[PDB]
């Protein structure tokens, strides 16, 4: 066995974005959902250090 | 195309559970008034006469 | 051989109203559903208010 | 195509006043984005279903 | 007071197709096809196709799917059986005299107008598996299977039960080559319990016409003899001991009957000693514990296998075989009685009467008859021909069975079991 | 069947061609959406048809990807496009609508 | 051609005569020339004490094994020399030895019968061989996880009363059981007002009666008064016992609530209710498609081996439910599917379904009742239970009258929101608590 | 006479729809579950026997 | 068991053996099935302690010296209380086993009891299965003197 | 099949809070798991309405 594959945390992480079966041919459309990932992330990161001052 | 839920049967399911679809309208009902303190609907049952007038 | 598989006396347990043999349980299971759903009931009363 | 430059002309028309075109116009594509979705896309899929002969 | 009864009716059509019925005032009613097609009709290239067939009763037919097949008769509460022997395939239908007419069609349907969808053939075949795992866990079976193997080189040695290897490669082709060659006119019989001849007849002349299949019974089961032994550990040894007897209509089959109920079959006592069983008591009188015997006897169309079988604890076999060999030698030597032969005849007519009290064992003989003989022959008959086997009839099926090539099947842990060359 | 049928046959032809699925090799049954009446038609194919449609499924996805297409000669032709799935897919139906029918009642 | 409804008209009436004694005798004639003659006895094991338990069962035993009469073996010799077949059986509730003959051995057959059930010589050295046959059985029975199963829902679901007991017995009571224990309760129970001698083919009943007069004349008669107690009930009591044996590979579970004694009219809505939920087997044709949907998700899913619903009768009491036999990751799937079909009867049963339920007792009855044996047992069992023969016309209009309101209001008294009794052995720790089980037993959405 | 399986003795199986799978003629058994330690399986890897579609009121 | 197996060949020689023999011949180089996950350790030591024994055992060695194995032996191998000669003796019977299979090919050995190692009339035999024919000499060939 | 065990969402919750196998031993002390459990909602809830004002 891996290490990846095995660990309890790990697993969900590769099960999600390492050995997960995706369609070879998704195009630029399926970017949108790592993007509002990213934009979910950068909206509560900047929206923190206001909240340190607002 | 829901003509596959049209028929005897399902005719017959129906009524089987309307005494139950009915008694727990009664009991949404009740719950909804008792927990808004509906006045309107409220100020007609005999005990339960909080709000005087 | 499995028919000496005693069932344990639990009349040390049992509810008065199951404590004898000689009569049906029919009887007295409506009163005791009753309680123990009665102290359900006024318990989600309690609950609620 | 036609429902997202309905969506222009909607957002369009949001950033002007309620005076002339704009009422008329601002109305008219509200109907046509509920009778895209809701008539007229449908009507189109069976349409394209028979064209196939499916 | 009961109602004066019926006579049954029998025809044969000039196609050589056979309808049989009865009218009992019955609530319910029965209708069997038997038909002329048995694991004996199988060869090398195609061994089990008839165990898969007689699984597939119910898959999709022109006119009738699974489906329908399956719920249609469930909503009547009717059944449909399918029995098999090394000869006959028999299709019994059963429900109440309202409903004959659809079970008929289904009947028909199944018989007649199969599809055997590839994808529904493939679903099945693991269920051959299920089916001879389940049949096996009787000893019985193995044994008898491998006895016939070992008796004979032929279409009765084949087996009910689908060969290992074969399971999951019979195929659609090969159950449509089965049904029409062997589901045909001249090879069929429509038997009915609480229907009525016109009906029956009716039925048979609008959809039981159909031939162009093979032609007898058989390609004839060449007896040849020699043994099949099977190591297992068991505790119990299991084994059969079998010549070539009779075919079953002639009058020598009836002598063989005659010399089994005076060796011993069945049981007719709950927990008894069996005293008028001369092959137990034989076995008993030098064998001190754990045991059973019995005689055994199976007739087919052209040839018989008599004997007897033994259970037994491992290191008994021996001993168990050899006490009940020579107890039939003992009747082969002339050391048979009068009321022994009297009382075995007794035993042979009351069971007869017996088997055909009820509609499943009357249905089932009608059919087999009309199959075997294309007769049917009323049980005051069968019960004078039983009374025409003579004492020396008796003694000459034991002479037969005595000095004839031998067959035999074993299993268990055959340590001390005698190997024939050693009877 | 004269003028008529022709020109229904051509607006047929037309939207075939214009629907493009015959530029990425595959057939009209192959671009069928997967719901469970079709899923168990898929099942009930024989051996070589679904060879044959995976091998097109996968030469469409591979193209879809590079989002290339194919020669114009290897598109496949409007009828000369065998709907292989169809009478599979009419039977599972047939089947299913039975069962409804024995639902009802 | 004659309607299903005139057939039922057509068999003829079951004769019933009553003897100077309490003996009842009675027969149902019909054509064919063998015929089924035996005597039903109101003795079982629900009769005995605890320390007596297994003694019809011995008596069983030692029934066919000599007569003052006919000693040793003499008997067997007799019934095998005419070709006819001898048996016996004994429930909780019921004892039976019957003769299964031609029709012109009838004399010999009920003169043999009586003289088993009278003149028994039970010897001593007999009743020794027979201890040692029994215990073999006690060990061979507890190779049947079934049998086991069910023995274990009896003594759970009827903990302290008689009705908890096996009909075999205890090992320790084989083992002590005297020639005075057994003779004792013969005396008690083998007499005349608590048997039936019953008979069914080609006899006229009068012939039956000449012969009961014959050779039952001399029991009850100068007998019975005091020492002849009746049958106390028998509290059910919902439970559970579990056998835990991860050795054996398949599990067996039997569940049950209390249903009604023999007597009760509503045996029937409750049988039609049973029969829609039917049974399985892997041996089944047909998977998917079986009508019932416990049997078709069992079938497809694989949740089981078989399974079989239930409905046993005793004096004022019984057990309704099912038993089934699983791999020991299906027990809880199985459970569940199980208790949704009862729940689902109880409030929303439909009318097509019970049509199918109706039609299969209809089948079951009459296909049951095939031949001299079956329905001399079932002449015996009815006089026992019934004090009548009930007619098929009679079951038919029962059957006719259930509808599925009846199937739903009959299901609910019954099941809807009682304890149940719980048997199970083998694999089950996937057995699931009893809490949970007992909350399977009603539904939240109703 | 006929009805070979009847007869007694060779085998005969049984498939069905609503009843089960029989595997069932003749050969001794039966005067061995006497001379007692015939044992048999409780339902391993099995089916049922007896079997089902008989019953009453 | 599976692995050896899946030569025809393998079958078709154990069933040889049980065929010719009624005895000890008979027997398989490969576990039956049913005994398959019941042989017990009890059952491997009563096998040693019978028949690993120093009246039926040779060691032999190669690259060794005489006196280093002789050493070894006198030391380690005096190990003395199990059966005796080579046999319960085996009786020939004779007889057929045949499995059917659907393989395209048939495998079939045809035998007859012949002589005993050690014995002049083996060394015929050997003789008798060249002349008839064994394995063959070339890649390829018509096997010509075959 | 059930619905609690085979829908993705009720499984979490049928695996966490239903069938999970517990030891029929565990005492209170065992408790204070779930009530620091309680403990954070209601942190979070009465920190959520103070927020409101604060
Ligand atoms: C916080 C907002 C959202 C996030 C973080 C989110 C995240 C994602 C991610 C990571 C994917 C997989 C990659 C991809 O196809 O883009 C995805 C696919 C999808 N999302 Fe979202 N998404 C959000 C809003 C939406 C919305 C608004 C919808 C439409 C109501 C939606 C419906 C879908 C669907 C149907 C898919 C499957 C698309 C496919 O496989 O072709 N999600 N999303
Ligand atoms: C929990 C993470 C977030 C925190 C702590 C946060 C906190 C804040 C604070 C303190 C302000 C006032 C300061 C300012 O106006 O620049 C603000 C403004 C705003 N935030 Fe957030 N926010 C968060 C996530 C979001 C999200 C998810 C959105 C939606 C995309 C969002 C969209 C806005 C907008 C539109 C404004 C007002 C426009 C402006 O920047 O002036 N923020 N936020
Ligand atoms: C937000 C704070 C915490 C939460 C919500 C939390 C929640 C839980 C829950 C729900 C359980 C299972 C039930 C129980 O035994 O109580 C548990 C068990 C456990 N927790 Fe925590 N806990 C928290 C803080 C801690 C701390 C501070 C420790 C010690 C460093 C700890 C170590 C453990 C351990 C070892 C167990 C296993 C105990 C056993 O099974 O006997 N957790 N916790
Ligand atoms: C995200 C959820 C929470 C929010 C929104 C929240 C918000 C607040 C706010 C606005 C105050 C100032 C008002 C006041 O002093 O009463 C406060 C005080 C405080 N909170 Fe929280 N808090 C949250 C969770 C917690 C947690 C996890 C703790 C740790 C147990 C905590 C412990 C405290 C303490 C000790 C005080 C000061 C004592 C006091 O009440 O005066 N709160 N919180
Ligand atoms: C195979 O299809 C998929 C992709 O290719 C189009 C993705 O890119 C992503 C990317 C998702 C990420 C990185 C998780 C972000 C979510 C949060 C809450 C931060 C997923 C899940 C996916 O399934
Ligand atoms: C078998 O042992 C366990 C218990 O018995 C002592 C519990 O009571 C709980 C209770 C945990 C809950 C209700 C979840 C709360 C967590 C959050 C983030 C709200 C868990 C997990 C457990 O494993």
């Amino acid at each position: 066995t891996n290490i990846r594959k095995s660990h309890p945390l790990m697993k969900i992480v590769n099960n999600a974005f390492i050995d997960l079966p995706a369609p070879s041919n998704i195009s630029s459309w399926w970017n949108f959902g790592s993007l509002l990932g990213i934009c979910l992330i950068l909206q509560i990161l900047t929206g923190l250090f206001l909240a340190m001052h607002y | 195309m829901l003509t596959r839920f049209l028929g005897p049967r399902y005719r017959q399911l129906a009524r089987n559970w309307v005494p139950t679809a009915q008694l727990w309208g009664a009991v949404g009902a009740v719950g909804l008034v008792w927990a808004t303190d509906w006045r309107l609907i409220l100020d007609w049952v005999p005990y339960i006469n909080g709000k005087f007038k | 051989s499995h028919t000496d598989i005693k069932v344990p006396d639990f009349s040390d347990y049992r509810r008065p109203e199951v404590l004898d043999s000689t009569k049906s349980s029919k009887e007295s299971s409506e009163a005791r559903k009753g309680f123990s759903y009665l102290v359900t009931a006024t318990t989600t009363v309690g609950v609620a208010y | 195509w036609a429902l997202v430059a309905d969506l222009l002309t909607l957002t369009w028309i949001g950033g002007q006043p309620v005076e002339h075109p704009y009422i008329t116009i601002g109305q008219l594509a509200s109907v046509l984005y509920f009778l895209l979705i809701l008539v007229l896309m449908p009507t189109a899929g069976t349409i394209e279903n028979k064209l196939l002969k499916w | 007071v009961p109602p004066h009864p019926q006579d049954l009716e029998f025809t044969r059509l000039p196609n050589g197709l056979v309808i049989a019925s009865l009218e009992n005032y019955a609530p319910a009613s029965r209708i069997g096809l038997f038909i002329k097609a048995g694991s004996r009709y199988e060869n090398s290239n195609n061994l089990g196709t008839s165990h898969l067939l007689r699984l597939a009763s119910s898959l999709t037919t022109k006119g009738a799917s699974s489906f329908k097949i399956t719920r249609g008769i469930e909503a009547v509460g009717g059944k449909l059986s399918v029995t098999s022997t090394r000869e006959n395939m028999a299709y019994t239908v059963e429900c109440l005299r309202d409903d004959v007419d659809i079970l008929m069609e289904f009947l028909l349907n199944v018989t007649t107008a199969p599809e055997f969808r590839r994808w529904e053939v493939a679903a099945l075949q693991p269920q051959l598996r299920i089916d001879k795992a389940v049949a096996l866990q009787n000893p019985q079976a193995h044994v008898i299977e491998n006895l016939h193997a070992a008796a004979y080189r032929n279409a009765l040695a084949n087996s009910l039960y689908c060969p290992d290897y074969r399971i999951g490669k019979v195929t659609p082709v090969e159950l449509h080559d089965y049904v029409q060659n062997h589901f045909t006119s001249a090879r069929m019989a429509l038997i009915g319990l609480g229907v009525s001849h016109p009906v029956l007849k009716q039925v048979a002349e609008q959809f039981l016409n159909i031939r162009g299949g093979l032609g007898l019974s058989g390609a004839k089961a060449k007896y040849h003899g020699g043994e099949i032994r099977e190591q297992n550990g068991d505790s119990l040894v299991h084994a059969a001991l079998v010549a070539e007897s009779a075919a079953i209509g002639s009058a020598e089959a009836n002598a063989f009957s005659v010399l089994q109920h005076v060796l011993g079959a069945g049981p007719h006592v709950k927990r008894g000693s069996n005293a008028t069983s001369s092959l137990y008591q034989a076995v008993a009188k030098g064998v001190h514990q754990p045991f059973d015997v019995s005689a055994f006897n199976a007739s087919y169309s052209d040839s018989g296998l008599f004997g007897f079988y033994t259970i037994s604890q491992a290191a008994s076999a021996g001993d168990v075989i050899k006490a009940a060999y020579n107890q039939v030698k003992t009747i082969a030597q002339g050391n048979l009685s009068n009321p022994d032969v009297q009382a075995a005849k007794n035993k042979l007519k009351a069971g007869y009467l017996m088997s055909v009290e009820s509609s499943e064992g009357f249905l089932d003989e009608v059919g087999s008859q009309a199959l075997a003989a294309g007769s049917y022959t009323p049980p005051s008959t069968v019960l004078q021909q039983i009374d025409a086997v003579a004492d020396a009839d008796v003694i000459n099926a034991a002479k037969k069975f005595v000095s004839g090539r031998k067959s035999m099947a074993a299993s268990g842990n055959l340590g001390h079991t005698p190997f024939i060359d050693e009877l | 069947v004269s003028a008529s049928s022709r020109w229904l046959e051509g607006i047929r032809k037309w939207y075939y061609n214009a629907a493009g699925f015959n530029k990425l090799g595959l057939m009209r049954d192959d671009t069928i959406h997967e719901n469970d009446d079709v899923k168990e038609a898929i099942r009930r194919l024989p051996e070589n048809l679904y060879d044959d449609r995976v091998f097109r499924i996968k030469r469409a996805l591979d193209l879809s990807m590079r989002q290339q297409i194919l020669p114009k000669e290897q598109w496949t032709k409007y009828e000369e496009d065998k709907s292989y799935l169809e009478p599979y897919l009419k039977e599972v139906i047939r089947e299913r609508k039975e069962r409804e029918e024995w639902a009802k009642k | 051609t004659a309607t299903y409804a005139q057939a039922l008209q057509s068999v003829p009436e079951t004769q019933v005569s009553q003897l100077d004694n309490g003996l009842r005798v009675a027969s149902e004639q019909s054509s064919q020339p063998t015929c089924t003659v035996g005597v039903w006895i109101d003795a079982g094991s629900r009769y005995e004490s605890e320390k007596n338990n297994g003694a019809g069962y011995f008596v069983e035993h030692l029934a066919f094994k000599g007569t003052k009469n006919r000693p040793g073996n003499a008997l067997e010799k007799e019934v095998e020399s005419m070709g006819a077949h001898l048996n016996a059986y004994s429930t909780r509730e019921h004892t039976a030895y019957y003769i299964k003959a031609l029709s012109k051995d009838l004399p010999k057959a009920v003169e043999l019968l009586a003289d088993i059930v009278q003149n028994c010589s039970l010897e001593d050295s007999q009743i020794e061989k027979e201890r040692d046959v029994i215990l073999q059985e006690l060990q061979e029975n507890d190779t049947s996880m079934r049998d086991v199963v069910f023995n274990y829902l009896h003594a759970t679901a009827f903990q302290g009363t008689p009705l908890a007991q096996s009909v075999e017995g205890p090992s320790e009571n084989v083992r002590k059981l005297s020639r005075a224990d057994l003779t004792e309760y013969l005396s008690r129970h083998y007499k005349a007002p608590r048997m039936v001698l019953a008979a069914a083919g080609g006899l006229e009943h009068r012939q039956l009666l000449d012969l009961a007069q014959k050779h039952f004349s001399g029991l009850s008669g100068t007998y019975d008064e005091d020492a002849v107690p009746t049958l106390s009930p028998c509290r059910f009591t919902g439970s559970q016992i579990c056998h835990r044996e991860d050795g054996l590979p398949l599990a067996h579970v039997a569940i049950a609530v209390e249903g009604p004694g023999w007597a009760h009219p509503d045996n029937v809505a409750l049988q039609v209710a049973n029969a829609i939920i039917g049974h399985y087997d892997c041996t089944y044709g047909g998977g998917a498609h079986l009508s019932s949907p416990l049997a078709s998700i069992a079938a497809t899913n694989k949740l089981c081996q078989s399974f079989q619903t239930f409905n046993i009768c005793y004096a004022d009491t019984g057990l309704l439910g099912a038993h089934f036999v699983c791999d020991h990751m299906s027990i809880d799937d199985m459970m569940f599917v199980l208790q949704g079909q009862w729940m689902r009867l109880c409030t929303s049963a439909t009318e097509s379904e019970v049509l199918r339920g109706k039609n299969l007792l209809r089948n079951a009855l009459v296909s049951h009742l095939d031949g001299t044996t079956p329905v001399c047992e079932d002449i015996g069992r009815s006089l026992l239970t019934y004090g009548r023969r009930i007619p098929l016309a009679e079951w038919e209009s029962r059957i006719a009258e259930v509808d599925a309101r009846v199937v739903r209001e009959v299901c609910s008294k019954y099941f809807y929101d009682q304890c149940p009794a719980v048997a199970g052995f083998g694999p089950i720790e996937q057995l699931p608590d009893y809490n949970r089980i007992r909350s399977g037993m009603f539904w939240l959405r109703f | 006479m006929l009805s070979v399986a009847a007869r007694s003795g060779p085998f005969a199986p049984v498939l069905s729809a609503t009843s089960r799978g029989v595997a069932g003629a003749l050969r001794p058994l039966v005067q061995a579950a006497v001379p007692a330690t015939s044992e048999s399986p409780v339902l391993d890897l099995k089916r049922s026997v007896l079997c089902r579609e008989s019953l009453r009121g």
